[PDB]
């Protein structure tokens, strides 16, 4: 996240790290995700697309840190990956770019509540905020374009929902936005998500509930003008989501 | 407790 203040999950509880092992030892991030229902998580495929061995990757939840452990946190092994068939990528973006992950732990459950592991609410079929409205995001991902390691502590950062018209204009992305895509910069271009955040939450009030509103996809850069962070508007998945965690 | 959905504590 480029800006944004440095947080604690107690104030993103619902937010997922996921990381993956390596033949040698280590364990790398890969993605950020949402905890939807005690053994589902949502991301991004992009996430997985090139390496999708469930058995590889590590989910944890209630981390505020990278690399340290946090007390509290929870670890799971992915029991299903759900990647979208039909999902694409193009130069700079990724269509259809939502995954599911089903959780499991050592001892066979899912997560349990308590004040760093919470769920985030779904929106109902198509809604969305209006453009305007101020939603957050949160992440491990780059501080500053330039940078190679990602931080420590996790951040988070306000963001604006902008419109379709003013997304798809030429000098923004035109076309390459779609429906299924939402897009949500700072009215000054200060700050946004950046590589390490996608596959996290987009979250916004609607209708008096804090809701997934997209995931971190895609953006030309990270905090350009007229170079809007891309996300997958999740209202517009709710049929498949559906047909695989019911 | 049980869960909320965008319930912070
Ligand atoms: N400017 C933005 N709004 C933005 C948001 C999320 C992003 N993610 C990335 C990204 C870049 C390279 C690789 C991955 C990637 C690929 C495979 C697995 C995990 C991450 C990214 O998510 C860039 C990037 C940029």
């Amino acid at each position: 996240i480029i800006g944004g203040e440095f947080t604690t999950i107690e104030n993103q509880p619902w937010f997922a790290a996921i990381y993956r092992r390596h033949r040698g030892g280590s364990v790398t991030y890969v993605c950020g995700g949402s905890l939807m229902s005690p053994c589902w998580v949502i991301s991004a495929t992009h996430c997985f697309i090139d390496y999708p061995k469930k058995e590889d990757y590590i989910v944890y939840l209630g981390r505020s840190r990278l690399n340290s452990n946090t007390q509290g946190e929870m670890k799971f092994e992915v029991e299903n990956l759900i990647l979208h068939k039909d999902y694409s990528a193009d130069t700079l973006a990724h269509h259809n770019d939502i995954a599911l992950l089903k959780i499991r732990s050592k001892e066979g459950r899912c997560a349990q509540p308590s004040r760093t592991i919470q769920t985030i609410c779904l929106p109902s079929m198509y809604n969305d905020p209006q453009f305007g409205t101020s939603c957050e995001i949160t992440g491990f991902g780059k501080e500053a374009s330039t940078d190679y390691l990602y931080p420590e502590q996790l951040k988070m950062t306000v963001v604006k929902l902008i419109s379709h018209r003013e997304c798809q204009q030429p000098h923004y992305y035109g076309s390459e936005v779609t429906t299924k895509m939402l897009c949500a910069a700072d009215p000054q271009w200060k700050t946004d998500a950046c590589q390490g955040d996608s596959g996290g939450p987009l979250v916004c009030s609607l209708q008096g509930r804090m809701t997934l509103t997209g995931i971190v996809s895609w953006g030309r850069g990270c905090a350009l003008k007229d170079k809007p962070g891309v996300y997958t508007r999740v209202s517009h998945f709710l049929p498949w989501i559906r047909s695989h965690t019911k | 407790l049980k869960f909320q959905c965008g319930q912070k504590t």
